[PDB]
């Protein structure tokens, strides 16, 4: 019944004012890729940073077990392209967004699938 | 300068053909820096800098390719170096990685523990090694060759390395290891590679290309030490940045190398000569197993 609710409480903490994790993994790249958000080698566009995924994913940075009946992570071994205005927070970024499964991109950072 | 825009500089061959007297270290640019670009660490510029100046090497890069790592955990708890490898490497290739101390890590599996305690079943592509103790860096004792973790990746080369393969063994003026330098012999060609990012350091790359198995010249590493501080002590490198800006050709070209399964008396000289071009490596092409030793202990009563 319980369990640790890992990403409400960095939430939680990034809401009262705390620093946000560090020391992710930045990449050197041409900042001329696809913009896709999660790539197995970098992607970053011109307003995109590249890191390294497991150094973006709460649950590796945390040691605690990933939120999946497998203990799968969708970062590890891969790269996450974040927008460049949000990247002084990566794992906030990861956390709070989403993929779209059609496209690749970020919902809202890339992703136009709703357009007309 | 041109050397500036590369991204180190390797020991000129004159230098490595010397028979220098070991001298203390004084670099004159000790204490100046490279602008990083904004955000990069160090140690994501250092491995660029130094997989970018294997690019101009003949490695050999067969399909499932094995590279190991060590050494790959920060003060940070993550691994900066290994994700500069694995971005490096063509998708696929299998990367092992391995510290002291715990950190979480892009390879795709991940060893802690004392390096001595790594066991792998099969041989090795390439083995990168960044392992150092800064309590080496002390300069009020003599600095003879070094032991440790140096045995280890002694032997682990010498085991584990498929022929063909290539290492780079990260040394200092402190850290660093006779028999290390011997076995460059045995490899087609070797230098010792400084990153222009962090050239104000005596660290550099041993770098291993294309092993042969067998000594093909025969070097006295206490003598190839001195030549290596020599070179350093009288060849400022001057700290730069600007290979980091242009990524375009980062990536290292899946070559296809052959791999292929042979007895020690197949072994000629066509064969020793397509070693050497980076055109061929030796070793069975099984699953990768690895593992590490557990000490076990009750502390009870
Ligand atoms: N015997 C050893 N086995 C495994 N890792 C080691 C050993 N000695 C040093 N290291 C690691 O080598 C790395 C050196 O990185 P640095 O100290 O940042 O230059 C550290 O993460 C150490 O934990
Ligand atoms: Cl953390
Ligand atoms: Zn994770
Ligand atoms: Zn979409």
């Amino acid at each position: 019944a319980f369990a640790v609710d890992a990403a409400k409480a960095y939430k939680d903490y990034l809401a009262s004012g705390g620093q946000p994790i560090t020391n992710c993994v930045k990449m050197l790249c041409t900042h001329t890729g696809t913009g896709q958000a999660i790539t197995v080698t970098p992607e970053a566009n011109m307003d995109q940073e590249s890191f390294g995924g497991a150094s973006c994913c709460l649950y590796c940075r945390c040691h605690i077990d990933h939120p999946n009946p497998k203990g799968f992570c969708d970062l590890k071994g891969k790269y996450v392209q974040i927008p460049t205005t949000c990247a002084n927070d990566p794992v906030g970024f990861t956390l709070k967004n989403t993929v779209c499964t059609v496209c690749g991109m970020w919902k809202g950072y890339g992703c136009s699938c709703d357009q007309l | 300068s041109s050397q500036a825009w590369q991204p180190g500089v390797a020991m000129p061959n004159l230098y490595k053909m010397q028979r220098m007297l070991l001298e203390k270290c004084d670099l004159q640019n000790y204490g100046d820096s490279a602008t990083l670009p904004k955000g990069i660490m160090m140690n994501v510029a250092k491995y660029t800098q130094l997989c970018q100046y294997l690019n101009t090497l003949t490695l050999a890069v067969p399909y499932n390719m094995r590279v190991i790592h060590f050494g790959a955990g920060s003060d940070k708890g993550v691994a900066p170096g290994t994700a500069v490898l694995r971005q490096w490497l063509p998708t696929g290739t299998l990367l092992v990685d391995s510290d002291l101390n715990d950190f979480v890590s892009d390879a795709d599996s991940t060893l802690i523990g004392d390096c001595a305690t790594v066991h792998t079943a099969n041989k090795w592509d390439l083995i990168i090694s960044d392992m150092y103790d800064p309590k080496t860096k002390n300069v009020t004792k003599e600095n003879d060759s070094k032991e440790g973790f140096f045995t280890y990746i002694c032997g682990f080369i010498q085991q584990k390395l498929a022929l063909g393969g290539s290492v780079a063994i990260k040394i200092t003026e402190h850290s660093w290891n006779a028999d290390l330098y011997k076995l460059m012999g045995h490899f087609a060609w070797w230098t010792a590679f400084v990153t222009n990012v962090n050239a104000s350091s005596s660290e550099a790359f041993l770098i291993g290309c294309n092993y042969l198995g067998k000594p093909r010249e025969q070097i006295d590493g206490y003598v190839m030490h001195a030549n290596y501080i020599f070179w350093r002590n009288t060849n400022p490198i001057q700290l730069s940045s600007y290979s980091l800006f242009d990524m375009s050709k980062f990536p290292l070209k899946l070559r296809g190398t052959a791999v292929m399964s042979l007895k020690e008396g197949q072994i000629n000289d066509m064969i020793l000569s397509l070693l050497s071009k980076g055109r061929l490596i030796i070793r069975e092409n099984n699953r990768v197993v690895i593992s590490s030793d557990v000490l076990v202990n009750n502390e009870n009563l």
